[PDB]
């Protein structure tokens, strides 16, 4: 599924979106429509998706030695995640 | 009836310049009768320290904005100069006051109950 | 409001760096069904991590070294304590009450 | 509707249908009452509610007449006030003379409204004496005096048609009427200590309570009840350092006024069985060792074993505080390992609800609206003993409407009508798509009720991918106003340890022989793997098996002594309040992870509650808003619900069986608490024993 | 021995001796409360390093005393009235049912009263 | 009101500084607030009705 089995560096991704809201729209498309793909290449890595009100887009990825990688997606297109998300490896 | 030694009238003042030359003027009082505040209260120490620790108390105050607050930390600043000169305070307190004195590590707060 | 009148309240520095208030309006006691003492606004402060209370050792009377235990403000409306608050630089957390939700309450209403 | 009338010049405008006196108490105007409650159906007999109306000669029981258009309402009339002060002359006609000795002495209604609207003095020196009654004992809960009963029927009402409990009656004839049982027998109700509450005169008081303390004395503190995962508003009130009594307190949209018999009366366990000092295993048996030693000892023992990456295993109790359980995942991922996960029995290694989104594990129709919802489904799950006070609401649902309630599992004495289904999978398989599965889809708001002991069992993912799928292919049970799926949980660290992702997902992992295994609050570990080469550590607030089993024990600090969050079942994010200090030199539960990082060279970043409370924002940014549901939007709840969907999965046909064998034993201060003993030898396990053996 | 000395219980075990100091009172051994603190407990301090403990406070305890007296037999009537035998110095009027077999204590003074009918079943 | 009652500081003598000195409040009792058992329900009504009969504005009587 593209390139989405990620190193044994990444060990969860965590998603953050407002339930509604423009800018949380793209991110909220992405997970909806590619996420079972991701899962379904990734059973050992845990990926969570947490809501907040009023908040803008964000995604954290956890390397080794328990450090978090945060990647703001804030304007960032259904597509264009893609590459983020890769750009963490 | 008349006031006591030292005295001043407490007035409110509204201009942020004429505060300053209040406050200058006040802090020289300090200094100049700071042989007399050793000798009168029997201080341990040299007067320079007196006119050393003096001077760092006038800064604490320095950067407020608000005119309403200029004036009362003035009022009181008047007010305790006042009781140093007359000897009305005692010995035991002028002492405390100039006898004041890195934080610990987590472990070191934490192994002896922190706050 | 605006200005920093903590400093001239003469208060000790560690109500603004060291403790915690909290600004809430009381419950109604389950036990009694009164509803007066749940009409003031009242500010307290947060308990000490350690020091708070301690078994003296002689008489077992409960000694503390903190000196807002017994301290409880009260007011009448809800601003004019979070402005009290603000004045004096106060690290307050609010608590909002909360409201019982209303239902209509018929005797006949056993049968039917 | 509303109808537009005056109570002594004030304006009401209430619904049409309300009575007189919920007019006069939005008007502000303050009507006596003693057999009204707002939570109880309504009687009529102590009339003290007495008001004037206009047209009639008749004084009204506001709290039973209904309100009218333009009807004018008189409460301070000369009249009114000599009706009120002859009602207070007849209630304390055969009251004893007890307030000296009875428990209600500063709190007691009879006490204040008499005080505020009877007469000063009494016109009572008959020389035959007042009406004396037996007390009789209903069990070791409630200690009855009923020379106190006003006869208000509050505690008849209350376990009739909210507990549940048809065994409370007025037994007798005008005045020999004698409140109680009729027969001696103990009243078995998860919820009969809530009686305790309503009665306003010292008639039905706390029996471990009994003669401790007076009101006045003690500090009330608003915190949450975590014996159970619902969360419970309830008020602990402390004097000094104890903490004397638990009570509810008013929130309508968890408990409702109410709080269960294990919640109000498990508050003696936190004298008990306490850890106070830091204990370090040598040979057989313990020796006290100061913050100093056992410290160093953690460190020195973590690197004579060296556990590898994934060879440290961290274990998370029920009562875990969400504080404490990231800064244990943040230290344990410090130190390179994932195998984190807590001390139940789910079998499947990724739970069956996962923790990848947040609609799969909660209670996503919150409960606020379980009244309003048409059909229920219960799916092996046991709610008189895993949410007490949840069952009562759907009890109260069920008996003002036609609310019809199916439950699918091991069947069970309940306190409302059933109607049964099966005992495994495939009764839930043919269920849904029968009979039943058509009621939930031409309802509007069906709900479909998941236990949490659901997930204890072999068909664990068969359920969540049966039901999901019924789910999945629904219009009525997902829509943008309604979530009709629900999981209900019992241990009060499940939702938030699943919002953190306190949680592992790999198979592997989860069966790595760990050597250095850091015990978190957990107590139940029996099933758990624990080799004898394995060097534990127990970080907890009283000894049990969690305890036992480590090589250094870390104190800990109980709900009632830290500051704290947890999140309950529904999502609602709730945090406690520190009532009291924590005894001896106990610590703050993720205070010592923070200690323990700079012993083992992994120094975690924070430094303060402000700090860690920083942290929540950062794992998930809804940790962060107190009482505040972020409930999950519709189309992103419908990506989850379909990931539970698993073809080629088999039915083993296990029996749904509740995971709740002992209602008063399930934490560790009800295990330790002696007032839960005499429950257990009076009652049971199920609360089902109707004689109390244990009399004296 | 410290077993008795330091758990309360209903009634004692052995008999009790005036001279005993570590008595929790001099007519009674073990204390009589849940929280009491034993006395023995409470005399190993450093402060009674030098005292005579013989010349401290013991009151009898009086737990042990209103158990010696006789019980109250009310004759053709269930309920008993006790008013502390002394009216105004007494304690406050205080009705007891006794319709139950066996001996209701009354509230404030600790007299115990039944009925004489059932008198027999009580002294067994 | 916010100054508590019993003050921030307290004072003892200094064997070490043969003076007596300024120590931070620490009571061996602490104060016990019995002032949280109040009254729950109000106690004394809305008064009655003194004004002077010629300080009340008139109220404009009906028409015919
Ligand atoms: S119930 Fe109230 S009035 Fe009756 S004895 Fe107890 S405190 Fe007094
Ligand atoms: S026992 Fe209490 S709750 Fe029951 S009727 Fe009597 S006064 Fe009311
Ligand atoms: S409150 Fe209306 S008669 Fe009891
Ligand atoms: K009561
Ligand atoms: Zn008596």
């Amino acid at each position: 599924s593209s390139k989405f089995v990620f190193p044994k560096v990444v060990k969860e991704l965590r998603f953050f979106l407002s339930q509604t809201g423009e800018a949380s729209v793209p991110l909220r498309s992405f997970l909806t429509k590619t996420y079972p793909a991701i899962k379904k290449a990734n059973p050992t890595l845990p990926i969570l998706i947490r809501e907040a009100y009023g908040i803008p887009p964000s995604v954290t990825a956890r390397l080794e030695k328990g450090h978090e990688v945060k990647t703001n997606l804030e304007g960032f297109s259904a597509d264009q995640i893609a590459k983020t998300l890769q750009s963490i490896a | 009836t008349n006031p006591t030694a030292f005295a001043q009238t407490t007035r409110y003042v509204k201009d942020s310049t004429e505060m300053r030359t209040l406050v200058l003027n006040l802090y020289r009082r300090y200094l100049r009768h700071s042989r007399g505040f050793v000798n009168n209260y029997n201080l341990d120490i040299p007067a320079s320290q007196v006119r050393t620790k003096i001077r760092q108390e006038f800064e604490r105050q320095r950067f407020v904005k608000d005119l309403p607050l200029k004036n009362v930390l003035y009022m009181k600043a008047q007010m305790e100069f006042q009781e140093l000169v007359n000897f009305w305070k005692q010995q035991c307190h002028v002492m405390q006051y100039f006898e004041s004195i890195k934080g610990d590590s987590f472990v070191q707060k934490f192994l002896k109950g922190a706050q | 409001t605006d200005l920093a009148k903590e400093l001239v309240s003469g208060a000790p520095k560690e109500l603004i760096t060291e403790r915690v208030a909290r600004i809430y309006q009381e419950a109604k006691a389950a036990t009694q069904s009164g509803q007066h003492n749940t009409e003031t606004w009242k500010i307290d402060w947060d308990i000490l991590n350690k020091g708070n209370r301690w078994e003296n050792d002689l008489m077992g009377y409960q000694s503390s070294s903190d000196y807002m235990q017994g301290t409880i403000l009260k007011f009448d409306t809800r601003e004019g304590a979070i402005r009290f608050a603000k004045g004096q630089g106060w690290d307050y957390y609010i608590q909002e009450p909360k409201v019982r939700r209303f239902v209509k309450k018929d005797y006949s209403a056993n049968f039917y | 509707k509303e109808v537009e009338l005056t109570v002594d010049g004030v304006k009401v405008s209430i619904e049409a249908g309300s009575s007189i006196i919920q007019a006069a108490e939005k008007a502000g105007v303050t009507i006596p009452r003693y057999c009204y409650h707002e939570k109880l159906a309504v009687a009529g007999n102590c009339r003290m509610c007495l008001v004037e109306i206009e047209r009639s000669p008749k004084l009204a029981a506001s709290c039973a007449m209904p309100v009218q258009n333009g009807m004018s309402v008189l409460t301070n009339t000369p009249k009114i006030k000599k009706a009120r002060e002859g009602v207070t002359e007849m209630l304390l006609e055969n009251h004893p003379l007890d307030c000296p000795v009875c428990d209600q002495g500063g709190e007691c209604d009879l006490q204040e409204q008499s005080l505020r609207y009877g007469s000063d003095r009494g016109r009572f020196h008959e020389i035959v004496g007042k009406r004396a009654v037996e007390n009789k004992a209903i069990g070791p809960l409630i200690k009855t005096s009923m020379n106190r009963c006003i006869h208000c029927t509050r505690c008849v009402r209350f376990l009739n048609d909210v507990a549940g409990a048809p065994e409370f009656g007025t037994a007798g004839r005008g005045n020999d009427m004698q409140i109680g049982t009729y027969v001696e027998r103990n009243v078995n109700s998860e919820l009969s200590a809530n009686v305790i509450d309503l009665c306003p005169v010292g008639a039905l008081t706390s029996k471990p309570y009994a003669f401790r303390a007076r009101p006045w004395e003690l500090k009330r503190t608003e915190t949450i009840d975590v014996h159970d995962a619902l969360g419970s508003n309830v008020r602990v009130d402390t004097r000094g350092i104890e903490v004397m009594r638990v009570l509810p307190r008013l929130n309508d949209e968890i408990n409702e006024e109410w709080i269960s018999d294990k919640t109000r009366f498990a508050c003696d366990g936190l004298k008990t069985q306490r850890l106070t000092k830091p204990l370090i295993r040598q040979g057989n048996t313990f020796v006290d060792a100061t913050w100093e030693e056992a410290l160093a000892t953690i460190a020195e023992g973590f690197q004579k074993v060296q556990p590898k990456e994934n060879e440290i295993k961290a274990i998370v109790g029920s009562l875990t505080d969400l504080e404490s359980i990231v800064a244990l995942k943040d230290l344990v991922n410090k130190l390179g390992s994932e195998n984190v996960s807590t001390d139940g029995d789910a079998t499947t290694v990724p739970p069956a609800h996962g923790a990848d989104f947040r609609s799969n594990y909660i209670f996503n129709s919150t409960i606020d609206n379980i009244e309003e919802a048409d059909q229920i489904l219960l799916v092996g799950t046991n709610p008189r003993h895993e949410a007490a006070v949840l069952n009562a609401r759907i009890r109260k649902v069920w008996l003002r409407s036609d609310l019809e309630v199916h439950h699918v599992g091991e069947e069970f004495d309940s306190t409302f009508e059933l109607n049964h289904l099966g005992s495994d999978v495939n009764a839930l398989a043919k269920a849904l798509t029968g009979e039943v599965g058509k009621k939930l889809s031409e309802a509007s708001k069906p709900l479909i009720i998941i236990g949490s002991g659901v997930t204890e069992t072999q068909d664990a993912e068969a359920v969540y991918a049966t039901v999901a799928k019924f789910v999945t292919s629904n219009a009525n049970i997902v829509t943008p106003e309604w979530n009709g799926f629900n999981l209900l949980h019992r241990e009060a660290s499940r939702v938030g340890a699943l919002d953190v992702g306190f949680t592992t997902q790999s198979p592997e992992v989860a069966n790595t022989k760990a050597k250095f295994i850091y015990l978190l609050g957990a107590d139940e570990i029996v099933n758990k793997d624990i080799p004898k080469d394995a060097f534990v550590v127990y970080q907890g607030h009283h000894g049990d098996l969690g305890a036992s089993f480590a090589d250094v024990i870390l104190p800990g600090s109980a709900y009632t002594e830290k500051t704290a969050t947890y999140v309950n079942t529904e999502g609602r994010v709730q945090s406690t309040r520190a009532a009291t200090n924590p005894p001896g030199v106990a610590r703050e539960d993720w205070m010592i992870i923070r200690a323990l990082s700079e012993y083992l060279g992994a120094t975690l970043p924070y430094d303060n509650l402000y700090e860690m409370r920083s942290r929540l924002a950062d794992v998930a940014p809804h940790l962060l808003r107190h009482e505040v549901v972020e409930p999950v939007s519709e189309g992103i709840a419908k990506v989850g619900f379909q990931s539970l969907v698993k073809p080629g999965i088999q039915s083993k046909g296990v029996l749904l069986k509740n995971p709740i064998e002992n209602f008063y034993f399930t934490d560790v201060i009800s295990k330790s608490s002696p007032t839960m003993a005499k429950c257990v030898g009076s009652f049971g396990s199920k609360i089902e024993k109707i004689k109390d053996e244990k009399a004296n | 021995s410290t077993k008795e000395l330091t758990t309360a219980r209903i009634k004692d075990i052995s008999k009790p001796d005036e001279n005993n100091l570590q008595q929790q009172a001099p007519n009674r051994i073990s204390p009589w409360s849940k929280s009491q603190k034993p006395r023995a407990e409470a005399q190993d301090n450093v402060r009674f390093a030098v005292k005579d403990l013989a010349k401290q406070p013991r009151p009898y305890a009086a737990i042990d005393l209103i158990y010696k007296q006789p019980i109250r037999y009310i004759e053709h009537d269930n309920v008993a009235v006790c008013d502390g035998n002394g009216g105004a110095q007494g304690h406050p009027k205080v009705y007891i049912n006794l319709d139950q077999n066996k001996a209701i204590p009354c509230g404030y003074c600790g007299l115990r009263f039944a009925q004489a009918a059932f008198k027999e079943d009580i002294e067994s | 009101k916010d100054f508590p009652t019993t003050g921030y500081t307290e004072v003892r003598y200094d064997a070490e500084k043969r003076r007596v000195v300024y120590e931070p409040l620490e009571l061996t009792q602490a104060w016990r607030n019995f002032t949280v058992g109040s009254s729950v329900w109000e106690q004394v009504g809305d008064g009655k009705d003194f004004t002077p009969e010629s300080f009340k504005l008139p109220t404009p009587a009906p028409d015919p």
